[PDB]
């Protein structure tokens, strides 16, 4: 929103690339940092890792009912079982939603996000709106901002991630998609309906 | 640790900001920020518990308006200057430099196999966390505990908004570093833990949702029978 003493966006991007280069050079004089590491890191988190990840563990879970067990028994361990876990998700913990309970996740102190299987995080969920308020009026966040009414009759479990355990959620599967491939349902998987803003996609 | 990072239960920050669609980097600067992490990690800048108290310490209108990967960039440079690694005074002058000479070169380095290395390893291996302990659980699926009022000034995990509240556990994950002692450069120190589940009546009061509860991570030292 509007704040009389803020710069503009185009001053304050100029202010902080000098800086980032900056250190950035004290850093690379120090032997710790290259151009090939940095260009890892990106390729990494840009094409590698992201919630196409997530949507296949889901639709197993979907489809195989011994997967879903050990899915929400022990997060990561099932998810190994897939060649997929690492960093920020050495821990992860997944929670169904069901007809009786919908599950949201957040990291209200931080950012902290599963990033295994969805890939690094969207900025709303790192910035302070969400942060602050879906911890104490979700039901109503959940309609405002993201169209998702959740009767209220059903329990709503918002999770704070305030340790290395990661939350993850088990979305639904949407009615209409009996014997459908683990592909076809993957197309209704969405980053939003494992973070829970969001059911995964009807019809 | 009582900063205005800690925003769960805060009011009036606004409404959602939240494009139809964002790349995962929106600048250049935002792969250098991220790729940093790892970097300074492995030259011993920080540990994660660290790193996240350095991001607490920020100016907080800073905090609550610049772009997220800055905070990261804030971080670096807190540890860089309290481990001796990063002088001041030269930082400044370079970031005068690279202010007049935008397209001026970086500093000339030789590649490093062993970084990329380090790279693959931490983001398909991990850096876990769980540790073993000798004693066993203090608690156990059900029991009823009270949050810690303790307010410390050095890092924690202690958010404002479920100190002195009640809660169950809901299950008991096992050791972990502890961040009290991990972020404040004491050590992992590790501590068991354990989720609670809070009801939003006990967190927000009796005008709360009826049918809402939060879960929220609990290390040992947080939590006391409130006494069942
Ligand atoms: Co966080």
């Amino acid at each position: 929103t509007e704040n009389i003493l803020r710069k503009s966006d185009e001053e304050i991007q100029k202010e902080i690339t000098a800086r980032v280069k900056a250190l950035e050079s004290m850093l690379i004089e120090q032997g710790i940092l290259t151009t090939s590491m940095i260009d890892r890191m990106a390729e990494i988190y840009e094409n590698e890792v992201g919630p196409h990840l997530g949507a296949k563990v889901v639709v197993k879970a979907w489809t195989d009912p011994e997967f879903k067990k050990r899915l929400l028994a022990d997060g990561t361990e099932a998810c190994k079982e897939l060649g997929i876990g690492g960093l920020q998700g050495e821990d992860m913990m997944w929670v169904e939603n069901t007809d009786e309970v919908h599950h949201v996740v957040v990291c209200t102190l931080c950012s902290c996000y599963p990033w295994p299987v969805l890939g690094l995080p969207p900025n709303w969920f790192k910035e302070p709106q969400y942060r602050s308020r879906v911890v104490r009026e979700p039901r109503q966040l959940l309609k405002e901002e993201f169209g998702f009414e959740v009767p209220p009759s059903k329990e709503i479990k918002v999770w704070d991630s305030s340790s290395e355990m990661r939350f993850v959620v088990l979305p639904q599967r949407p009615a209409g998609t009996d014997g459908w491939s683990e592909e076809e349902l993957a197309t209704l998987v969405t980053r939003e309906s494992m973070i829970g803003v969001e059911p995964a996609k009807a019809v | 640790m009582n900063g205005v990072y800690d925003v769960g239960g805060t009011d009036g920050l606004g409404p959602i900001n939240r494009p139809a669609d964002e790349p995962v980097f929106r600048a250049e600067w935002e792969k250098v920020a991220f790729a940093m992490f790892p970097a300074t990690f492995r030259a011993g800048f920080m540990g994660l518990d660290e790193f996240r108290f350095g991001i607490e310490q920020m100016n907080p209108a800073e905090y609550l308006e610049s772009p997220y990967y800055w905070h990261w960039i804030r971080t670096y440079i807190h540890h860089g200057v309290r481990t001796g690694k990063i002088d001041l005074e030269e930082l400044e002058r370079r970031t005068q430099y690279y202010r007049e000479n935008p397209d001026a070169p970086l500093p000339e380095h030789e590649q490093k196999p062993e970084l990329i290395e380090f790279v693959n390893q931490a983001v398909y291996g991990g850096l876990p966390a769980s540790r073993e302990v000798d004693r066993p659980p203090k608690f156990k699926e059900g029991d009823v505990v009270r949050f810690s009022t303790a307010s410390p000034k050095g890092h924690a995990r202690r958010a404002r908004y479920v100190r002195g509240k009640t809660g169950t556990v809901v299950k008991h994950h096992g050791a972990y570093i502890y961040p009290d002692t991990a972020g404040n450069g004491l050590g992992e120190c590790p501590e068991h833990l354990y989720t609670v589940r809070f009801t939003a009546q006990e967190l927000w009061g009796p005008e709360g949702d009826p049918n809402s509860s939060v879960y929220y991570d609990c290390w040992e030292p947080y939590i006391e029978l409130v006494d069942t």
